[PDB]
RNA sequence: AUACUUACCUUAAGAUAUCAGAGGAGAUCAAGAAGUCCUACUGAUCAAACAUGCGCUUCCAAGAAGGACGUUAAGCAUUUAUCAUUGAACGUUCAUUGAACAUUGAUGCAAACUCCUUGGUCACACACACGCGGAAGGCGUGUUUGCUGACGUCCCUUGUUUCAAUCAUUGGUUAACUGAUUUUUGGGGCCCUUUGUUCUUCUGAGAAGUGACACCAAUUGGUGUUAGGGGAGCUGGGGCCUUUCAAAAUUUUGGAAGGUCUUGGUCGGGUGGAUCUUAUAAUUUUUGAUUUA
């Protein structure tokens, strides 16, 4: 299945994110819902085009493969799916 | 930088150390690995990334290199748009403060368990 | 695997930018597990306007993104 | 196949969209995220620095001041005291130009919290599912209020002072009430 | 030649330690000891011209504290080359040295 | 069939790479990933007459100062091009491929 | 916590060293398959962990390294601050109409100050050559396992160090002397940023404890902490010495035992996880559209 990063992307959901793409365009706004696929929906999407403007786009939804990086908030650096050791509550049955 | 990476060590060995990946754009970012995946995607915490500029980049030409870093903190890497990594500071606490740690983070989670145990019962 | 979560666009006029500076504006008929699109009514803005027929589907690789246009 | 839940420490016996959309709005692992999460920042402020502080190796220290250390109990209190008031200094706001143009044209279409058109459909988008049992929008106008000073109004809130140095006020204004 | 001291011998173990003297006395000869007896003493020996450098100094060091120079008591081997029989010289001190 | 495996037989050997950059690297093979992903320390590597994203990925890596002298360089299988081999191997020994030998007695 | 109702969902596969023999599966056709499979069998290589060494190698105190997402700072130099249509005057200027960040910037060159975080500001010594414990890597030896771990000891101290006195015990020499250890008292130095004046709680160094404590939400839920040093017992490893036995030609090797020193510690499973194969070289990360022609 997924492994740790795009399970982090799962993790910062609805929170001011900051992607670029691979044109150079750097959307910034709140992350409605990432999938598997690294397609990540976003809402009040402000844009930063490779000219060097900036607009406002309300609601837009990047597709994963064009992606350049993405940046979730700090905090995350403290998150449970880094703990090395959690040990598993007995898997169903 | 002298810092003498190990001989032996890949990926998650290399965890929690200071690198330097770099990517197809020739941008590089500079951070803390905290995780990687099957297709290299990467964390990096505390990221910073640099260019050098089109007009700077003639001076790098065949010195004193004006990067230009923004600063993008915990970031999320992507395997697709990357060229290669290398490593520039080794972590914080050293192989005896690790290995302590991981021992201490081995007995809590144990303890945990030891009390999923007795709120099951 | 996992179908894409454009159901919220279904009916709605997007507006692709396709590839990097092709701007496509349509409404969202359809979608598959690769993002290949399906737009109605598909009018290619240049910064000129140019219209591209009735219905058109747009490859899930040259897709870059899309915007809702209409409200929601 | 099986999610594990890192927060709630359960699983989801095979993955799909549905029960992980379901499972993260669901209000249990809502507020087992917000402990998490609350809890790892207070642990951090928490957690001592501890430095090694490496001392050095050095006639003009004639000068001896008298240190100040405190009782346990007394400890206990002031640090439960400064605990309090961080919390108090993080969360508070100031109101003022909401209690200022209270009458005003637009209020009710700028100051209202979603009628802004630029966060507005957020907060009607950002509405919980209220399925348990049990606004003064854009309508207003000018001659809602025509005349503020019939109706009475509420005077502008004295302002606020630091108890700490209450004492220090200047006793008896000018000008009673 | 000149001796200098106080020169901060846990530096580096030999070519290191050359660089760090050179770089904040930004010479042919710069001879530093690993032994216990050499330790925070060094000699550069370049000897009119190396006088009125040692003549020059105020001399602080790139790890800290400030460095006395001094002149040397006998010379460098250096210095016994510029003047040049001094293999048996090397010999003789060789044989002294085992001694 | 797949020859990756042939490279996991190459660790400690010392082979110059060529990316799809440019990019020339010199230095020894530690290991290799399943996907490629070849791990080398003791690199120094080098830009041959030039290309501008191939300078500023070679200088960014530190220890530039236009061979850039670097202890350890993972690389990623989709950029490595192509790979130069020592001639003093024997690729009669290498090419024999236990795997597709118990295969064939597999069969 | 229990009940009821609704919504959603229920299984990608395989392997876990590799090679060669011993034996098995004692191979359903007239003495026999070839192969392939397994193993507390053995041999060889490889991988991982642990221990020990390497007279290994490198790095560890006003300055050195790194940074400023700071200033001096509008420091200095250069450049740029829309298009289309119509009218008028001599390509330009002005006016009207329609369409779509920032000049105190941006770019280049530096330079200086201030500030920030880290580090053995160790032990020894302060002198005329040609030390232990730290941190990172490399090599060697040995053990163990062929993935990993989960599921089904005691005592003292925690401000430290040194010096003198008193007393106790033990050893030696001829009641005296010397040495060691422990307790008490006192002085000197260093340090108390131990910032809450110290593993947790309480009291103003002492007392108690090793499920408890600390704390945020609404008794419940969540996270963290339960330490550090020293000594002894026991155990593991290395080095030296002695004795015995074997082999080879007094010497070498191997095994055992004792003493001394140094370092470290105090069977199963539809379980999951990790690694590697296969789907998987077709639009989403590894089988190329980032040398700009
Ligand atoms: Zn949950």
């Amino acid at each position: 299945m997924n492994g740790i990063p795009v399970k982090l992307l799962n993790e910062a959901q609805g929170h001011i994110v900051s992607l670029e793409l691979t044109t150079g365009a750097t959307y910034r706004g709140k992350l409605v819902e990432s999938e598997d696929s690294m397609n990540v929906q976003l809402r009040d999407v402000i844009a930063t085009e490779p000219q060097g403007a900036v607009t406002h786009m309300d609601q837009i939804f990047v597709r994963g493969s064009q992606i350049k990086f993405i940046v979730v908030p700090d905090l995350l650096k403290n998150a449970p799916l880094f703990k090395k050791n959690s040990s598993r509550p007995m898997p169903p049955i | 930088s002298k810092i003498q990476v190990a001989h032996s060590s890949r990926l998650a060995n290399l965890i929690d150390y200071k690198l330097r990946v770099l990517t197809q754009d020739g941008r590089v970012y500079i951070g803390q690995l905290m995780a990687f995946d099957k297709h290299m995607n990467l964390v990096l915490n505390e990221c910073i990334e640099e260019r050098v500029p089109k007009t700077q980049l003639d001076k790098l030409r065949p010195l004193n290199i004006k990067v230009e870093k923004r600063v993008l903190g915990l970031t999320i890497l992507r395997g697709e748009q990357i060229l290669s990594t290398v490593v520039e500071d080794k972590p914080l606490l050293s192989k005896k403060e690790r290995l302590v740690r991981d021992k201490k983070e081995k007995k809590q989670a144990q303890k945990q368990t030891k009390l999923r145990k007795e709120k099951e019962k | 695997v996992s179908t894409p979560e454009l159901k919220k666009y279904m009916d709605k006029k997007i507006l692709l930018n396709i590839n990097g500076s092709r701007k496509v504006a349509g409404i969202l008929r359809g979608y598959d597990i690769f993002l290949n699109v399906v737009l109605d009514d598909a009018m290619e803005i240049n910064g000129n306007n140019h219209q591209l027929g009735l219905q058109t589907v747009i490859r899930g690789n040259s897709i870059i993104s899309l915007e809702a246009l209409d409200a929601i | 196949t099986r999610y594990y839940c890192e927060y709630c420490h359960s699983y989801l016996t095979h993955d799909t969209l549905s029960v992980r959309k379901s499972h993260l709005v669901g209000k249990n692992h809502l507020r087992i995220t917000a402990d998490y999460y609350r809890n790892k920042a207070r642990d951090i402020i928490n957690k001592h620095n501890h430095k090694r502080r490496h001392i050095g190796k050095r006639s003009s220290q004639n000068e001896t001041l008298k240190v100040t250390c405190l009782s346990n109990k007394e400890k206990r209190h002031i640090m439960h005291v400064k605990k309090m008031n961080q919390k108090e200094l993080a969360q508070t706001s100031i109101d003022t130009l909401k209690l200022l143009y209270d009458g005003s044209p637009g209020y009710s279409k700028v100051f209202v919290d979603a009628n802004r058109f630029d966060i507005g459909d957020l907060v009607k988008a950002s509405k919980l599912p209220q399925r348990a049992n049990e606004s003064r929008s854009r309508d207003e106008t000018c001659e809602s209020n025509p005349f503020p000073r019939l109706n009475n109004p509420k005077k502008l809130e004295p302002p606020k002072i630091l108890s700490q140095w209450s004492n220090t006020i200047p006793k008896t204004s000018i000008f009673y009430s | 030649e000149n001796y200098t001291r106080l020169l901060l011998k846990h530096i580096n173990p030999n070519n290191k330690y050359a660089i760090n003297p050179s770089l904040p006395l930004p010479l042919l000869e710069v001879s530093i000891s690993r032994s216990s007896k050499m330790t925070n003493q060094a000699f550069l020996t370049f000897q009119e011209e190396a006088d009125r450098f040692l003549e020059k100094y105020t001399a602080l060091k790139v790890q800290g504290r400030k460095v006395r120079m001094g002149k040397a008591r006998t010379n460098s081997l250096l210095g016994x080359x510029x003047x040049x029989x001094x293999x048996x010289x090397x010999x003789x001190x060789x044989x002294x040295x085992x001694x | 069939m797949k020859l990756v495996n042939f490279l996991k037989k190459l660790r400690n050997e010392q082979v110059t790479i060529e990316l799809k950059n440019g990019t020339t690297v010199w230095g020894t093979l530690q290991s290799v990933s399943p996907q490629m992903n070849a791990i080398l320390t003791d690199v120094k590597l080098t830009l041959p007459q030039s290309n501008g994203i191939a300078m500023a990925s070679l200088y960014l890596t530190g220890g530039q100062q236009n061979i850039a002298s670097l202890q350890y360089i993972n690389i990623r299988g989709n950029t490595i091009r192509q790979i130069i081999l020592p001639d003093s191997l024997n690729l009669d020994s290498l090419l024999v491929d236990q795997k597709q030998l118990n295969s064939l007695r597999r069969s």
